[PDB]
DNA sequence: GCATCCGTGAGTCGAG
DNA sequence: TATAATGGGAGCTGTCACGGATGC
């Protein structure tokens, strides 16, 4: 879905998906706060759905600070069908995605899916926001052209 | 990409590869046989 | 000698990408008969053992770099200086 | 059924 | 985009190196528990919680900040491996 | 409200029953209700008549057949997850040669599957439609020679697996050669063992190009039919032994046997026609008074030597035109498979009759239906015209069965199939809908039956033309197969007339297809309608003219996968097609016969009619389709109510007041809102989850199993090892989740208990068992639990039990328990919704209703399109449907516009003219002049060319409103839109795709056997595939530890993965990643190819991956 | 149902007299806008200030003419007074006449201008015009209080028959630029954080400015009282 | 910015261009009955009238827009580069254009009809011929452009 | 010790005896009962390992 | 030297 | 643990686009 209001860096990450994704960081930030005994408590606690409270968002959002994910839709077809995105919590299960890389993924509204990948270690994340970052390639490796640009409805507005 | 010198350790071929058949699809059926002709 | 990419493909060195990519009877049996070693020159080679790609960050150019601050860089150039 | 989603 | 990304892909002759420092850097960081940091207080990312600000807790962010402040020695073969990991450990234990 | 219909064109008659072609055809293949002396030779009669007689001696022969009465009703069927199915007794006359001994008895031959009424069937429990399928009608064709121009091939097609494809081809060397089962050998030989002799030949084929010597061989006719006869099975059998008898046999079985090579009655009737001649049977020869005799062969080498020659009156063959292509439905092919079973029967019969005791011997004890019933099963349930019913709405099942597949045994393969295949014949007109079809692999291979077109007995599709005499259009009808359309001229539908007669001096008509200006005079047939043209998806698409066709085959399929809503309305602007498609699917409930309505409830309508009879009509309420949705019917009429014959009773699923509803009409304005519509996203009103617009119910089914084990055996019980009573609250005595009440992910639907497998507890369990003093129990919970992402109330519970009446499943289960769960969902985010012109998009944005765009006035609108998605699409039969969309607005009413004619533009105005007034004339008794926000937009307008300068405001607003565009305020600002804005009423479909259940995300999970990676698909909670080209676009990114990760750490190393995880719990940065367990498959799986792989180092010294586990 | 709302913190930063962010959140949802746009409306159209309306110039008969000695025309002249930033210390003052009388090689700033009772120039340093040897500059510009941007066609007033009329900048304001953007307390994602920013003159401060424009809309919400 | 069915703009020209067109028709039509043109030439020569006639229309309907209707919404988008090209536009405010039969031979008669104005019956299945074809097209062309791709990666990937 | 090298090379009958960890001289799988491997069979415990 | 035969290829994720 | 019994059946059909091997 298109988050108009995302910059060009980020990317709307629904919380339960997010819950999932980083649940090994999430259970290691709730024992660092008091919010669990121990990893143990804090999984049995996440198991239900029931069972979820106010702090484990926070907590969440201390955990995936500063970090990034990669989004890719299928087909694949060049370098950019992977993108790297600093996520932000979004309500709804739907992924948010920005305008201006669509075209990269020649992605659309209409109903396409997208995969979200999380780089784990320090090496994979640096990899991630240092060379994959969507902001960091505004310009074909093909062409050598804009591949991030005004389309649509902001060349119509301008 | 950044409109520089290319970075030792880039990998050339793979790019060349996806440059080459991302545009692939919006060629028809002298067009795509063409291109895997040569 | 100019063939055609699949060809290429196929008569390349490393046997690993040979079989991956297409004939592999074909191909792992002239590798098994002469007893063909694989370098793991390539990118498939390494992808297929899950090793390092010799590539961006796996490439031996830029994979050797140390970083260290200067306090560190300092005490361990007075440790050089002792001996 | 394919192409960008008719069925 | 990260902040001042461009000087970050001038300092290098390629931008895997970059991208191999700032990591190695932030393992360095995670490791010695920050200690070894080669920020002043006020140069310290923050990130902002419900009480107040805090130190960022993602390593990445400061081996970037660090390496923009020029108060890195980063290249090959500057020191032998074993040796650089006791002294880190000497100065700032774990 | 009133519904306005449009148009001049008058359907002489009106579309046939929808489902005939399924019901129909499968009636027509049972005559169950055919008495047996009566019974024609068709489908399964036809079948038995081929099998038997049985002989070699004893002689087992057949008298009749008789179907009885389903053992289980279709309700119940489709409960205890059985099939719904008669008995098939067979009558049989057991006779020895010598004894002169009869012995007549009825055998049971199992059972045959019964076609429901909707003209579907019950398979197992699963609602199952059989798919028509179309092919290449058997019969002679000639078609040219791709390499020699000058020259032609000749081949004659029977049924499939009714025996082999010939061949005939004139060879660069002068000979005649014939192809049978990839075997070249010259026809000459064939033509002696038929009995012709070189005079024959010389005066029949003699008066050609001197084709017919290349026809003549002495050799040949130097041996009689015999010894030809051995030559040629000398040369077809390599190998095996030259007798006599064998080679007839042979021959005979492979020419001349009724049992064997059968050309369908198509293909005798084509073969006829084609050639010119008379055939007696379905073959292409005869044995007759010990020899053999041709029906066939010289006739076509005759057609074939004349079309070589250029002879007029002899002409190539379209295998694209559908005359030349038939279609085999449920019947035929059912019939197939059947007369395979008795085949097989047939077989197992003779080795019965062969040993065994000769003088004690019945009908019953020579046949074993095992063939048979397992030939039939094979067909309903593994077959790939056997489909899973498409339930979603009541025009999928509808649509489902008229479907054409070219798919399936003995059709295509995709990927062998080309575009001349896939195309768009010219005689698919009126026939095969042009339109629907899918847009990827599959497109033009499957199809949809036009709505006037008709399946005849040959199997060929057949369309209505009416009869046109001297410029006099009578109601006379005639359906033609396309061999006989293309014979005549065909006026067009929508030509003028003046009561019977034509009213244009120049008529526009077909010829062949090509289109073609004539007088009256030469005027044949005429259109029946246009609506004949197309399928009903299509048929249901307003404004279809207006639309190009890819988007109209979007919208078409689209419609398809409409979900049923609680609040389900009919288009305001329908088609008039609206009211059949519910009739036909049987989704509505009606009255059989004038009468009165004794009693009205929710469960239930009984009724009285006039002939005092009471009948009561029992509803389908919540009931779960194939695909989820929720199926249920409403009474639409009251108590003492006055109903005539054919009155609506309660209303179906997706049906409001007898007319199909597939969505809401809502109020659309077109302007792009802050990106948030870009790029065919949608935004809409929150007001539309307030009123529950585009809200829909869904039945989930969950079931368990409790079985015996060799450990002990499983069982249903609220007793669960280490649980509180927290989370066995709505846990009932037996341990299933009471109804009524809420289930969240995590909750126990079914508590189960199993024995624990045999366990030595590790030091450090015995330990803390020993510390907490506790014993270890026997058992551990299996219960079944909501999966992830599920959840919503449970409105229903199933229990059977081994021991229990009329309860018995399969071997070493004790008992099966079921929950269903429905939700109801609303709209959301993510969801897809779409119109019937192809605009689809997802819900991108639910804004606030001050958010929103309103009229001056204060009304708020609930949809806003983006105008970006109209131009490049080029599909205008939106705009059409929202401007008179707006009339009806404010007119309060709805309109029916068929296809090709329909509502046009003044009419429309007109309306909007009225709808004006309404929406104006009120404001100004109501003492409110024009705003000043008005004066700005109409300043706008004005400078746009919009509306004439100098008039008054009321008249610039009213020639905007004409234009179908109003003036329109931002909710946020106050301040109005700067132009005006098309805003109108819109029908919008929510589509089955639905975010809530695409959604799904896993940090770890179950992994797999072999390969030792993470399972695939969200039932399983599995992980998202990275393939080849991800891995492609990791490498090209250059980023090496993020695909090292994918390869190794985060799948498939297991070290690894354990070492991974425990290190992030823990705080610590994750360890470096080792081979992946898929390689040493990889070398295992070599090892045992008897190669040897040996991963070394630099100095070539063998490294051990396996750590010496391997190794002795 | 049952509703919990914490007062909002107003936040503040200031850059000079020349601007300032205003940062409001939480909010409830739509309330972004919903103080958003009414204050921009005030901010720019109905803050009081002073502009000058009318210039006369010696031996200058039209807007379009030009003056000899120099360099810029007359129009060029008279934008540069529409730029001046005139201050009124005393309240009774609705309008004031200044003159300004020099010639010969020297450019006259805003200072040159005769001091006047209460009177504040802000801009001193603001460039009216250059003169060459022999140029001459004698003129009275015409100075008063106002409120919004009314054109020259519109007020149209003369003083002199050789009196040229002005478009008049009264606004203070120069710019009003506002943003919603999503922000979270707790559980809720939706809540509303408004950051807005003035641009002024310097004659009154964003800060001032922007409570001028809250005082507007509350004495206007009084004015449902009484029927 | 919207779109309305008044913004399609059929301009007075195409009738013009339409007469003059059937003028010339039937003088071909009249050289090819007194045998001076073959049936191959005089199909030729009507397509390639039809041709030209249709391009003759694009630039009516365009020189329309650009003098009187310069901010019209189908001009913006085609002109700003938004949405829609001039031929697409053109099937709006102007003619359809030529259609192929499906063997790829071409049709003399033309629709005439605008999307706006509405397809009749015969020409709309005249057309689906060749929206069928294209379709088909699209359908089959992914599966050679992804092997030719996986081919190039695997020769160029070391 | 790294990895640097992958050889492939016909595996004499010897070599393939070498891997071996004994002959299977039984078709049988897992017994109808018991539901544990048999004795020289594919599945036993003898030759590939401890379940 | 040039017709002819046999084997091997023929897009991606999703659900199934 | 003993009349004598002595050569099997099903094929399965609208793809090219070929590559190198094999054949007058
Ligand atoms: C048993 O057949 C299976 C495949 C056999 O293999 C193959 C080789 O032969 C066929 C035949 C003979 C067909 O006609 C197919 C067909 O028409 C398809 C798609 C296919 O792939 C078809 C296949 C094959 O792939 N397109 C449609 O039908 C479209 C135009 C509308 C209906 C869509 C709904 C969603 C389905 O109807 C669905 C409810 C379900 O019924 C099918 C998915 C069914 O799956 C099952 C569980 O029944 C498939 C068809
Ligand atoms: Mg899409």
């Amino acid at each position: 879905v298109v988050g108009p209001q995302l910059k060009l860096h980020q990317c709307g990450l629904p919380k339960r998906m997010a819950l999932e994704l980083f649940k090994p960081f999430l259970l290691k930030k709730m024992e660092e706060k008091g919010i669990a005994p121990n990893v143990k408590a804090a999984r049995r606690m996440l198991e239900r759905q029931r069972d979820i409270k106010d702090e484990v968002w926070d907590a969440l959002e201390e955990v995936i600070h500063g970090k990034v994910v990669l989004l890719n839709r299928a087909p694949t077809l060049h370098r950019l069908g992977i993108q790297a995105f600093q996520p932000v919590l979004v309500e709804g299960q739907s992924i948010q995605l920005h305008p201006l890389v669509c075209e990269a993924f020649n992605a659309d509204f209409d109903g396409d899916q997208m995969a979200v990948h999380v780089p784990l270690s320090s090496f994979a994340q640096a990899e991630a926001r240092i060379q994959m970052l969507s902001a960091h390639n505004l310009l074909s490796p093909a062409s050598g052209e804009p591949l991030a640009k005004p389309s649509r409805d902001i060349i119509l507005g301008l | 990409s950044m409109a520089r010198p290319v970075s030792i350790g880039e990998a050339v071929g793979i790019v060349a590869a996806q440059s080459i058949g991302e545009p692939g699809t919006q060629l028809t059926m002298q067009g795509l046989p063409r291109v895997i002709e040569l | 000698l100019l063939m055609g990419v699949t060809k290429s493909a196929l008569s390349t060195k490393s046997w690993l990408s040979a079989a991956s990519f297409q004939n592999t009877t074909h191909v792992l049996t002239e590798a098994a008969i002469a007893g063909k070693k694989d370098e793991l020159i390539g990118l498939k080679e390494n992808v297929i053992l899950g090793r390092l790609i010799p590539a961006g960050t796996g490439s031996d150019f830029v994979r050797f770099t140390q970083v260290v601050d200067q306090k560190t860089l300092k005490a361990i150039e007075e440790a050089r200086k002792e001996a | 059924a394919x192409x960008x989603x008719x069925g | 985009a990260e902040p001042g990304i461009d000087k970050l892909f001038g300092m290098v002759d390629s931008k895997y190196r970059l991208t191999v420092v700032v990591a190695k850097r932030a393992q360095q960081l995670l490791r010695h528990g920050f200690k070894n940091t080669v920020l002043e207080p006020e140069e310290r990312p923050k990130m902002q919680t419900l009480e107040g600000l805090f130190d960022d807790p993602n390593a990445v962010t400061w081996a970037m900040k660090e390496l923009l402040t020029g108060r890195l020695v980063f290249g090959e073969n500057l020191v032998p491996e074993d040796r650089l990991q006791k002294e880190m450990e000497r100065l700032y234990p774990v | 409200m009133e519904i306005k219909r449009f148009g001049r064109i008058r359907e002489v008659i009106p579309l046939p029953p929808l489902t005939e072609i399924q019901v129909e055809s499968y009636r027509r293949a049972l005559q169950a209700d055919v008495p047996p002396e009566k019974r024609e030779n068709v489908g399964i009669q036809a079948a038995f008549r081929e099998t038997f007689p049985i002989e070699e001696g004893l002689v087992l022969d057949f008298l009749e057949y008789r179907l009885g009465e389903p053992p289980f009703p279709q309700d119940e069927c489709r409960e205890k997850d059985l099939t719904y199915q008669a008995p098939l007794y067979a009558r049989l006359q057991l006779i020895h040669k010598d004894t002169g001994l009869i012995k007549e008895d009825e055998v049971f031959l199992g059972h045959i599957p019964l076609m429901t009424e909707d003209g579907s069937f019950i398979i197992n429990g699963a609602d199952r439609v059989i798919v028509s399928q179309i092919h290449r009608s058997p019969g002679v064709y000639f078609t040219p020679d791709p390499a020699r121009p000058g020259r032609y091939i000749a081949s004659i097609i029977p049924l499939p697996k009714r025996g082999p494809w010939i061949d005939l081809e004139v060879e660069p060397n002068g000979v005649v050669s014939m192809k049978v089962n990839k075997r070249k050998f010259p026809l000459v030989l064939l033509l002696r063992v038929l009995g012709y002799d070189q005079e024959t030949l010389a005066r029949e084929l003699g008066a050609y190009g001197e084709l017919v010597q290349g026809l003549m061989d002495e050799s040949v006719f130097a041996m009689r039919p015999e010894e030809a006869l051995i030559r040629l099975f000398t040369l077809l059998r390599p190998g095996d032994p030259p007798k006599r008898d064998k080679a007839v046999a042979y021959v005979y079985g492979l020419i001349a046997d009724p049992r064997r090579y059968d050309l369908g009655e198509a293909g005798r009737y084509k073969a006829e026609e084609k050639l010119g001649i008379r055939l007696s049977g379905r073959t292409l020869a005869r044995f007759e008074d010990g020899e053999f005799k041709d029906e066939v062969f010289l006739p076509t080498l005759r057609y074939l030597f004349a079309l070589t020659a250029g002879v007029p009156g002899h002409e190539v063959d379209d295998i694209d035109h559908l005359g030349n292509r038939r279609i085999r439905t449920v019947g035929e092919l059912m019939t197939d498979q059947f007369r395979v079973g008795l085949a097989r029967l047939a077989r197992g019969v003779r080795e019965r009759m062969l040993m065994g005791s000769e003088d004690s011997l019945t009908p019953a004890k020579l046949v074993n239906s095992r063939p048979l019933e397992a030939a039939i099963r094979e067909f309903f349930s593994r077959s790939q015209l056997s489909q899973f019913k498409d339930e979603t709405n009541p025009l999928s099942s509808l649509r489902h069965k008229r479907r054409i597949s070219a798919l399936g045994p003995g059709g295509l393969t995709r990927e062998r199939a080309g575009f001349d295949v896939r195309d768009v014949h010219r005689t698919h007109y009126g026939r095969i809908c042009p339109v629907e079809t899918p847009e990827g692999a599959n497109i033009g291979l499957i199809t949809s039956l036009a709505a006037y077109a008709r399946v005849d007995e040959l199997g060929f599709i057949r369309t209505p033309y009416r009869r046109v005499v001297g410029g006099v259009v009578t109601d006379e009808v005639v359906y033609m197969t396309a061999t006989e359309e293309d014979r005549y001229t065909i006026a067009q539908a929508n030509t003028p007339l003046e009561g019977n007669r034509i009213a244009a001096e120049r008529v526009v008509a077909r010829r062949k297809g090509e289109p073609v200006i004539v007088s009256p005079e030469e005027v044949e047939f005429m259109d029946v309608s246009p609506k004949q043209v197309f399928s009903v998806n299509t048929n249901l698409i307003p404004f279809l003219e207006h639309d190009d066709a890819n988007r109209a085959l979007m919208g078409s399929n689209m419609q398809t996968q409409a979900v049923p809503l609680i609040r389900a309305q009919a288009p305001v602007v329908m088609t008039g097609l609206e009211e059949r498609v519910v009739r036909d699917s049987l989704a509505a409930l009606y009255a059989e016969e004038d009468g009165e309505v004794a009693k009205v409830d929710g469960n239930r309508i009984v009724v009285r009619y006039e002939d005092g009879r009471l009948v009561e009509y029992p509803l389908r309420r919540f009931y779960r389709s194939n695909q989820g949705t929720a199926l249920d019917q409403r009474p639409r009429v009251v108590v003492g109510q006055r109903v005539r014959k054919g009155d609506l009773l309660a209303d179906g699923p997706a049906s409001e007041n007898g007319f199909l509803a597939l969505g809401q009409n809502v109020l659309v304005a077109i302007m792009p809102f802050d990106g948030y519509n870009f790029e065919d996203a949608i935004v809409i009103s929150e007001e539309l989850l307030k009123r529950d617009f585009y809200t829909s119910i869904h039945i989930e089914r969950y079931e368990i199993e409790a079985r015996d084990t060799k450990l002990g055996p499983e069982r249903i019980t609220r007793d669960i090892p280490h649980l509180s009573e927290a989370a066995l609250r709505d846990l009932d005595e037996e341990g299933v989740v009471r109804i009524g009440a809420e289930v969240k992910p995590g909750d126990i639907l079914v508590g189960r208990t199993s024995f624990k497998g045999e366990s030595e507890p590790t030091p450090e369990e015995r330990l803390l068992r020993s510390i907490f003093g506790e014993k270890a129990r026997d058992v551990k919970d299996t219960s079944l639990r909501v999966p992830p992402g599920e959840g919503g109330i449970v409105v229903r519970t199933v229990r059977l039990r081994r021991g229990d009446p009329g309860v018995e499943l399969k071997p070493g289960v004790r008992e099966v328990v079921r929950v269903y769960v429905a939700q109801k969902r609303k709209l959301q985010v993510g969801d897809k919704l779409a119109n019937r012109h192809g605009n689809k998009g997802v819900v991108a944005k639910i804004l606030p209703v001050e958010d929103m765009p309103h009229l001056p006035d204060g009304t708020p609108v609930d949809v806003i399109l983006n105008p970006l998605g109209v131009p490049s699409r080029m599909n205008l039969g939106q705009i059409l449907e929202t401007h008179l969309g707006l009339a009806g607005y404010f007119l309060g009413q709805r309109y029916i516009s068929p296809i090709f004619d329909g509502a046009k533009e003044p009419e429309i105005k007109e309306l909007l003219a009225q709808a004006f007034e309404v929406y104006f004339g009120k404001r100004k008794g109501e003492g409110f002049g024009v705003d000043k926000r008005e004066v700005e937009v109409l300043r706008r307008a004005e400078k746009l060319g919009l509306v004439t300068p100098g008039k008054t405001p009321e008249e610039q607003l009213k020639e905007l409103f004409l234009q179908g565009k109003v003036v329109l305020y931002d909710g946020r600002t106050g301040e109005p839109i700067e132009g005006p804005i098309v805003v109108g009423q819109m029908f919008i479909m929510k589509l089955y795709h639905m975010v809530e259940d695409k959604m799904h995300a896993r940090s770890t999970g179950p992994y797999s056997l072999i390969t030792q990676q993470p399972l695939g698909g969200k039932a399983q909670f599995g992980g998202q595939r990275f393939g080849e080209m991800e891995v492609w676009a990791l490498e090209a990114y250059g980023a090496a530890h993020t695909l090292q990760e994918m390869l190794t750490l985060k799948s498939d190393d297991i070290e690894g993965r354990n070492a991974a995880y425990e290190a992030i719990i823990k705080g610590e940065d994750v360890p470096e990643p080792s081979v992946p367990e898929s390689f040493r498959v990889l070398v295992k799986e070599l090892q045992a190819l008897a190669l040897d792989v040996q991963t070394l180092d630099e100095k070539d010294n063998p490294v051990d991956i396996f750590e010496g586990l391997a190794s002795k | 149902l049952d509703s919990k709302l914490k007062a909002p913190v107003f936040t503040v930063r200031t850059q000079g007299r020349e601007y300032g962010e205003f940062v409001l959140e939480p909010l409830e949802r739509g309330f972004g806008v919903t103080l958003g746009n009414p204050l921009r409306r005030i901010l720019l159209s109905s803050i009081p200030g002073t502009a000058v309306t009318s210039v006369y110039i010696e031996d200058v008969l039209h807007e379009f003419s030009t003056i000899p000695g120099v360099k810029e025309d007359v129009v060029e002249i008279i934008l540069n007074l529409k730029e001046l930033v005139v201050r009124f210390l005393n309240p009774s003052l609705q309008t004031v006449t200044l003159l300004l009388k020099a010639e010969g090689p020297k450019e006259v700033k805003a200072r040159d201008f005769l001091p006047v009772a209460d009177v504040e120039i802000m801009n001193p340093d603001l460039h009216i015009a250059t003169l060459e040897e022999g140029g001459r500059l004698n003129m009275e510009v015409r100075v008063d209080r106002g409120v919004g941007y009314v054109p020259a066609e519109k007020h149209g007033i003369k003083d002199r028959i050789n009196a040229i009329p002005v478009d008049a900048v009264f606004s203070p304001v120069r710019r009003v630029a506002f943003q919603v953007e999503d922000t979270r307390l707790g559980q809720r994602t939706d809540l509303d954080k408004l950051t807005l920013r003035i641009w002024t003159d310097g004659s009154v401060t964003p800060l001032e400015a922007l409570n001028q424009a809250v005082e507007i809309l509350r004495e206007h919400l009084t004015y449902f009282s009484n029927p | 910015i919207t779109i309305g069915i008044d913004d399609a703009v059929i301009p007075e020209e195409k009738k013009q261009y339409l007469e003059e067109a059937d003028r010339k028709l039937l003088q071909i039509e009249q050289a090819y009955e007194m045998g001076f043109l073959t049936d191959r030439e005089r199909y030729d020569q009507i397509l390639q009238l039809w041709t030209e006639t249709t391009e003759k229309v694009t630039q009516a309907v365009f020189k329309n827009f650009e003098e009187n209707y310069p901010f019209n919404p189908l001009y913006v988008m085609a002109q700003s580069g938004a949405r829609g090209n001039p031929q697409q536009i053109r099937q709006l405010c102007g003619l359809r254009g030529l259609m192929q039969k499906p063997s790829g031979e071409t049709f003399e008669v033309p629709v005439r009809s605008s999307f706006r104005e509405g397809l009749t019956v015969l020409e709309y299945f005249i057309s689906s011929h060749g929206a069928r074809k294209g379709g088909a097209d699209t359908a089959l062309r992914t599966a050679d452009s992804g092997y030719l791709t996986r081919k190039l990666v695997d020769v160029t990937h070391e | 010790k790294e990895v640097r090298k992958v050889r492939i090379a016909l595996a004499s009958p010897e070599k393939i005896r070498s891997w071996s960890y004994g002959e299977v001289e039984k078709p049988e799988t897992i017994n109808y009962r018991t539901l544990k491997p048999e004795r020289d069979g594919l599945f036993d415990e003898r030759i590939f390992g401890p379940i």
